[PDB]
């Protein structure tokens, strides 16, 4: 999901890349170095935004988003979710799942 | 070196009330994002709350209505007041400065509640 044109939770929500990049991506397996035993939670992935990004812009609000027609408040329940949840990373993952 | 001093923790029994505290000293650029943490022996962190630059508060079910936090704009530091305290709340708190680069966490607040 990391290059242009794409689309995807990370491409749409995360870091979008515009369709004219000059520049390159580049990644290395993290199993042996972010993983571990009980699971690495330090890394936070959103999957619910009011609506996508544009280019290198960066959204570290952590507002509650409103799924349903009532407001939040910035409180959880019904139709109200954190923006983040959290990633387990774990040594024994397959290879899709590993950092 | 961001640093992050955490105080107020310690034993109280059940029913009683504490208040915690993270200041933050280093770079801390300002859009900050001070959150709280929870950790039993023989569990993960527990995300307890969260307060962003924005003043807006977040808490999990959790614990609903009975803890806060309380934001200081002069020092830029964070308060927990811990209420209505329950022996499930027995677990060392560590507090996350989400920040803008290298995230910084706590060395501990032992909360214990119990009789």
């Amino acid at each position: 999901q990391i290059a242009p044109g794409q689309t995807g939770k990370i491409a749409d929500y995360n870091y979008k890349l515009p369709d004219d990049f000059t520049g390159c991506v580049i990644a290395w397996n993290s199993n042996n170095l972010d993983s571990k035993v009980g699971g690495n939670y330090n890394y936070l992935y959103r999957l619910f935004r009011k609506s996508n990004l544009k280019p290198f812009e960066r959204d570290i609000s952590t507002e509650i988003y409103q799924a349903g027609s009532t407001p939040c408040n910035g409180v959880e329940g019904f139709n109200c979710y954190f923006p983040l949840q959290s990633y387990g990373f774990q040594p024994t993952n397959g290879v899709g799942y590993q950092p | 070196q961001v640093q992050l001093q955490e105080s107020g923790g310690g034993l109280v029994q059940a029913g009683g009330s504490l208040r915690l505290s993270c200041a933050a000293s280093g770079s801390i650029f300002s859009p900050n994002t001070m959150g709280w943490f929870r950790q039993a022996l023989g569990k993960q962190r527990e995300m307890v709350a969260v307060i962003s630059s924005i003043a807006s508060t977040q808490y999990a079910n959790f614990v609903k209505g009975r803890f806060t936090i309380t934001r200081d704009n002069t020092k830029n530091t964070v308060h927990l007041q811990m209420n209505s305290l329950i022996p499930e709340d027995t677990a060392v708190y560590y507090c996350y400065a989400v920040d803008k680069s290298q995230d910084y966490w706590g060395q501990g607040t032992q909360v214990t509640v119990s009789s």
